[PDB]
């Protein structure tokens, strides 16, 4: 088989800025090459197809270029409408399962926002019920990249938690963060100190937010 | 007199796919064994006969198929198998008698070489030893594409594209397909040890 | 004009089998190479079948065994049968014309399948209690959990609160129900005097709730 990357995961840009994305083939697969934009629940749009042709109702301001190994696309004056994740397609294989890139993400651009950060322990009528959820908020931050490690009387906690992550905000380009960490019970009576740490490029430092069970 | 397989096997130019050359045999001696000890094989596969006894054997007529195709495509070129090559390109019948035999050809089809082509649309698959070498655009749609490539009008040959860069997947291999006809006919084309 | 048109999707148990249809107008299924790609939450494409011109097909390996792309000429239709359905088929399914020079250029829009043992439950909704620590924002939401199958949707005040409110996506649990929070920031100087509820509603189980959310008693 073929594995394709592109490089970068993720790019912030402005309206009218010049955008290029790359695409890497583990193999030479000459032009044959295609290129998708993709915008959240519809399906992806073919914009460039054999490396360089413009697929027809596309706007001009996209273009295609490369052969070989490497290709790149290239947006001239980025628009409003343009902002979406976007695949490179390698057309070679057999017989016909082609694979699709992994996809680069182009967001807007703003100054860097750092999170506030909101910790709230499980709800009494929860705990009744035998589980006992943690959340911890991280509310309009920007850039997306961020980190939260949850703690548990010091403890650093793997695999007991999930979060997610709301689209850009139409307003003020920021996103928000939830995390909920899920315990039994037993198992958070059995601790004090809950913590949430979260790192951020717009914190010199990570900020804990904390309480003890039981106030 | 020897049947002339050098003629074939050791061509300057090979055949795209679409196009295969077809070499009638006749009215020779072959020595199938001088091949088959060869080492320059990266596939020798026979059906309905033992590579060791051709030069024991006798048939009414020989035909020598040869055409490049890229490496993968290589397991195509076989009885009951499916694929674009087989499909659109070169098939072989399920009964089939003979051989297929290709090698590497890296060092002489990889120049970016653009010439071999292969039949990319074609509607129905070709029946066993069909040759189809028609340039029409292809209809994808109903509407007629009156000779111009368009929305669901596509030319129906497409580029292998071979650099020699790549993996040996996807490197040219010149192939030569030796089917063996019997008929209630006279056989010209015998082994020595007949 | 040119479209394709999937339907079929739903939700059925692991096990189970389904059939999904993709009427085409503007393009002849038959004389094409046609495609069905599918995308799992928050996943990349994912090629599942593939049907040749001739009448050659092939599936991902992810499905074999399993999946069987057919297709009707007479109604110009593409099919996908799928059987021996697991929770990791669950996915947003595709069909496209694959014109592999030229690119796939025609797209459905796309037929949702959800495949899961999990009982429709309507969800349990908790308190995310405003922090008793303050001249500035302070935070608070609800915690809408454990419901099946999705969507619910979340209001506050019965929509008069809107700005500052993020309605986060769901989580699919281990448990195989869905949970997600709601949250809102507002002035921590109301907290004392201004009501804050948020009104839940998970149609599928016919549940509607609203969960007053206030400070904490000490
Ligand atoms: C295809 O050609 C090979 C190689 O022939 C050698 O190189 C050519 C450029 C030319 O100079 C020939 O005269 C050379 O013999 C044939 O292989 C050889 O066979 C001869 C016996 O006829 C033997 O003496 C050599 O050692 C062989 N060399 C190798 C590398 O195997 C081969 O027989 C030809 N194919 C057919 C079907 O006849």
């Amino acid at each position: 088989d073929i594995q394709m990357t592109q490089s970068p995961s993720s790019l912030s840009a402005s309206v009218g800025d010049r955008v290029t994305i790359t695409c890497r083939a583990s193999q030479s697969i000459s032009s044959y090459l295609n290129w998708y934009q993709q915008k959240p629940g519809k399906a992806p749009k073919l914009l460039i197809y054999a490396a360089s042709s413009l697929q027809s109702g596309v706007p001009s301001r996209f273009s295609g270029s490369g052969s070989g190994t490497d290709f790149t696309l290239t947006i001239s004056s980025l628009q409003p409408e343009d902002f979406a994740i976007y695949y490179c397609q390698e057309s070679y294989s057999t017989p016909g399962l082609f694979t699709f890139g992994p996809g680069t993400k182009v967001d807007i651009k703003r100054t860097v926002a750092a999170p506030s950060v909101f910790i709230f322990p499980p709800s009494d009528e929860q705990l009744k019920s035998g589980t006992a959820s943690v959340v911890c908020l991280l509310n309009n931050f920007y850039p997306r990249e961020a980190k939260v490690q949850w703690k548990v009387d010091n403890a650093l906690q793997s695999g007991n938690s999930q979060e997610s992550v709301t689209e850009q905000d139409s307003k003020d380009s920021t996103y928000s963060l939830s995390s909920t960490l899920t315990l039994s019970k037993a198992d958070y009576e059995k601790h004090k100190v809950y913590a949430c740490e979260v790192t951020h490029q717009g914190l010199s430092s990570p900020v804990t937010k904390s309480f003890n069970r039981g106030e | 007199n020897l049947c002339p397989f050098g003629e074939v096997f050791n061509a300057t130019r090979f055949a795209s796919v679409y196009a295969w050359n077809r070499k009638r045999i006749s009215n020779c001696v072959a020595d199938y064994s001088v091949l088959y000890n060869s080492a320059s094989f990266s596939t020798f596969k026979c059906y309905g006969v033992s590579p060791t006894k051709l030069n024991d054997l006798c048939f009414t007529n020989v035909y020598a198929d040869s055409f490049v195709i890229r490496g993968d495509e290589v397991r195509q070129i076989a009885p009951g198998q499916t694929g674009k090559i087989a499909d659109y390109n070169y098939k072989l019948p399920d009964d089939f008698t003979g051989c297929v035999i290709a090698w590497n050809s890296n060092n002489l089809d990889s120049k970016g070489n653009y010439n071999y082509l292969y039949r990319l649309f074609r509607k129905s698959n070709l029946k066993p030893f069909e040759r189809d070498i028609s340039t029409e655009i292809y209809q994808a749609g109903s509407t007629p594409c009156n000779g111009v490539e368009g929305f669901n009008c596509y030319f129906p040959l497409q580029s292998y594209g071979f650099q020699p860069t790549n993996g040996v997947g996807y490197q040219p291999y010149r192939v030569v397909v030796l089917s063996f006809e019997l008929l209630h006919a006279p056989a010209t084309v015998c082994g020595p040890g007949s | 004009e040119v479209q394709l048109v999937e339907s079929g999707g739903g939700l059925v148990q692991p096990g189970g089998s389904l059939r999904l249809s993709c009427a085409a107008s503007g393009l002849t299924v038959s004389s094409n190479y046609m495609s069905w790609v599918r995308q799992a939450p928050g996943k990349g494409l994912e090629w599942v079948s593939v049907f040749y011109p001739g009448g050659s097909t092939y599936n991902a390996d992810s499905v074999k065994g399993r999946f069987t792309i057919s297709r009707d000429n007479s109604k110009n239709t593409l099919y996908l049968q799928m059987n021996s359905l697991r929770a990791e088929d669950t996915a947003v399914y595709y069909c496209a014309r694959d014109a592999v020079y030229y690119g796939m250029d025609v797209w459905g829009q796309g037929t949702t399948v959800t495949v899961s043992s999990a009982s429709t439950k309507g969800p349990s909704v908790f308190p995310l209690a405003p922090s008793s620590k303050s001249g500035g924002t302070a935070a608070l939401g609800c915690l809408v959990k454990d419901y099946f199958p999705e969507p619910v949707t979340v209001s506050w005040n019965s929509g008069a609160l809107t700005s500052g409110v993020h309605t986060f996506p769901a989580v699919l649990q281990s448990s195989g129900l869905y949970s997600l929070s709601s949250v809102v920031t507002v002035p921590s100087s109301s907290l004392g005097t201004q009501t804050y509820i948020c009104n839940v509603n998970h149609k599928p189980s016919n549940t509607k709730v609203d969960k007053k959310v206030e400070p904490k008693s000490c």
